[PDB]
């Protein structure tokens, strides 16, 4: 338990407000849709594995594109060039060591020039107004792990799995915070591996009950069920690897008995 | 633009800094040139001091009161401070400064950094000279271009950081991990030479500076930093110095200093005490509010 971890806490569900894209964007958006959204965040997962760029800087690059799409109307020609320049933001603010531009052009296979993704970081940073620090999923969970009274690498991988799935589809989770996404993760996580329940302790420190978290667990659930379905795949197939313990190949629980 | 440059205050790797006034409203501001001059776009640091700041509203924090960006050109206005410590330090070289004062700046220094630890901000290049005072008597922290957004827990940060002379034994002892412990050995040092009026610990080079601390502070080993002897960069050849006693190290501290400079320079970064722990300090139960 480190020091200010109480007020950090605190600190990240105020900002998680204020930081949160409006709900309902993407039908206000004459050109793209949802599908064509979860296409992007699909490819940034790959961008990010091989680029061997940690977690957060994919779930800021997201939360960028999403705020970013609910204030400018975007071609789909263009989407892609969006996202190129969000995770370049992300990478800077986020990485020791962030892919050079060069590097996110070739990503792109040349679809855009050096010249284009500058200029978009340009005015991805006016749209953001240089707001970039905003909490994640992942924020709220490396939180939460801390009151895993026996730390479970297992339960750790499997929440970032389920966190990072609720990333590709805007419906239905732009409908809720990150530290309540966070929330359903975790005790998802947990039951499926180990039986237990969100913890006393993530009730106190949270005020969120496992009933309070009912609706975004009968999604992530739900999520959870057809993910071997679900189109895009970059992200099961990440959660593969030995590194994630293989947690994408367990079998998730057919009756939640919250 | 509507300013009007009145003196330039220097020229760094991260830009240049001129003193001026807005020619409309009249205020008094510090505008940062970004050196753009840009094979990837905007600066890291350029982003990270942004906005960082944008999210950091407190009294003893350099307020940015506005950012002009176009393509090839980034200024930053900030507000403009007539003084900093390490100027102030030298206009007090002989008479001293009155511990009352110190004391005062040390407590307004650890309110600010208890605020950017406690809003998850690692500053991570404290020094005299990034510490800004205004004629109302308010030092505040600046310069946050080196500074970053830190985990609950930690993970590996940029290992090149704090200016040598401020630089906390496990970032130069290269610890995989480092956190808000290192910004509080960067104000022991400054609590240390706001009192004496020299570097507590003026290295010239990394291995010169871990003796310089040695020699002062003893050499660790396992019974006072577990773990120590197991570090990258620790040698077994390293000579065995004593702890020195603190009221010959910095003679004008009472009790109460000595305990928590002490505090502040522990060699374990767990035991070393927080911005928030020290505001509570009996050191403190007398200090006085900023004055003119
Ligand atoms: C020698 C003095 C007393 C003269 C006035 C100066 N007043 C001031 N007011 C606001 C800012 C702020 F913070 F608003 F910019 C800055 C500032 C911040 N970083 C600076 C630098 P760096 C450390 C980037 O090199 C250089 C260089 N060279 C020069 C100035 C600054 N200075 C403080 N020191
Ligand atoms: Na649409
Ligand atoms: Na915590």
């Amino acid at each position: 338990v480190p020091d200010y971890h109480e007020d950090i806490h605190t600190y990240l569900r105020e900002m998680e407000v204020k930081c949160k894209p409006k709900v309902g964007y993407m039908k206000k958006q004459p050109d793209i849709t949802n599908s064509m959204r979860a296409i992007l965040v699909d490819w940034l997962v790959e961008v990010g594995e091989e680029y061997k760029l940690q977690n957060e800087t994919l779930h800021l690059a997201v939360n960028y594109i999403d705020r970013f799409l609910s204030s400018m109307s975007v071609l789909r020609g263009k989407l892609q060039l969006v996202g190129t320049a969000a995770m370049l933001l992300a990478s800077k603010f986020e990485e020791i060591y962030p892919p050079e531009v060069a590097e996110f052009v070739y990503i792109t296979d040349d679809t855009y020039t050096k010249k284009q993704v500058l200029r978009m970081e340009h005015l991805v940073l006016k749209v953001l107004t240089f707001d970039l620090a905003a909490p994640t999923v992942n924020q709220f969970l490396t939180q939460y792990f801390l009151h895993q009274q026996p730390a479970n690498c297992k339960v750790e991988s499997l929440a970032m799995f389920l966190g990072e799935l609720s990333l590709i589809d805007a419906d239905p989770y732009l409908k809720y915070l990150p530290s309540v996404i966070a929330g359903a993760a975790f005790h998802l996580a947990l039951y499926t591996v180990t039986g237990q329940s969100w913890p006393e302790s993530l009730i106190r420190k949270t005020g969120y009950t496992l009933e309070s978290l009912k609706p975004c667990l009968m999604d992530l659930h739900q999520t959870y069920l057809k993910a071997p379905q679900h189109a895009q795949q970059s992200i099961r197939e990440k959660y593969k690897n030995s590194k994630y313990h293989g947690v994408s190949l367990l079998n998730p629980p057919e009756t939640l008995n919250l | 633009e509507n300013f009007q440059k009145v003196d330039f205050l220097g020229e760094g790797q991260f830009g240049v800094v001129y003193k001026a006034r807005n020619k409309l409203t009249g205020e008094v501001v510090a505008l940062k040139k970004i050196r753009l001059d840009e094979t990837e776009g905007v600066p890291s640091t350029a982003i990270r001091e942004i906005s960082l700041l944008k999210e950091l509203n407190h009294p003893n924090i350099i307020k940015l009161l506005d950012v002009i960006h176009t393509e090839n050109k980034l200024y930053l206005v900030f507000e403009f401070m007539e003084t900093d410590l390490e100027v102030f330090m030298d206009a007090s070289a002989l008479t001293g400064i009155p511990l009352p004062l110190i004391k005062s700046y040390l407590f307004q220094l650890l309110q600010g950094l208890a605020f950017c630890h406690s809003h998850r901000v690692l500053h991570r290049d404290l020094k005299p000279n990034n510490l800004l005072i205004n004629t109302e008597g308010a030092i505040k922290l600046a310069d946050f271009g080196l500074a970053r957004a830190f985990g609950v827990p930690v993970r590996t940060y940029t290992h090149e950081v704090v200016t040598l002379w401020y630089r906390a034994p496990e970032i130069l002892l290269g610890c995989k991990y480092y956190s808000t412990a290192v910004d509080i050995w960067s104000l022991g040092c400054i609590f240390a030479e706001m009192v004496t009026r020299r570097a507590l610990f003026p290295g010239d080079s990394e291995i010169d500076q871990l003796f310089r601390i040695f020699r002062t502070l003893g050499t660790p080993d396992e019974v006072v930093w577990p773990g120590v002897t197991s570090m990258p960069d620790y040698k077994p050849s390293f000579p065995k110095w004593a702890r020195q006693d603190f009221s010959k190290v910095v003679p004008p501290l009472d009790e109460d200093g000595r305990s928590l400079l002490s505090q502040m320079l522990h060699y374990d970064p767990n035991k070393r005490i927080s911005a928030k722990a020290a505001l509570a300090h009996p050191f403190f139960q007398d200090v006085t509010k900023p004055v003119p």
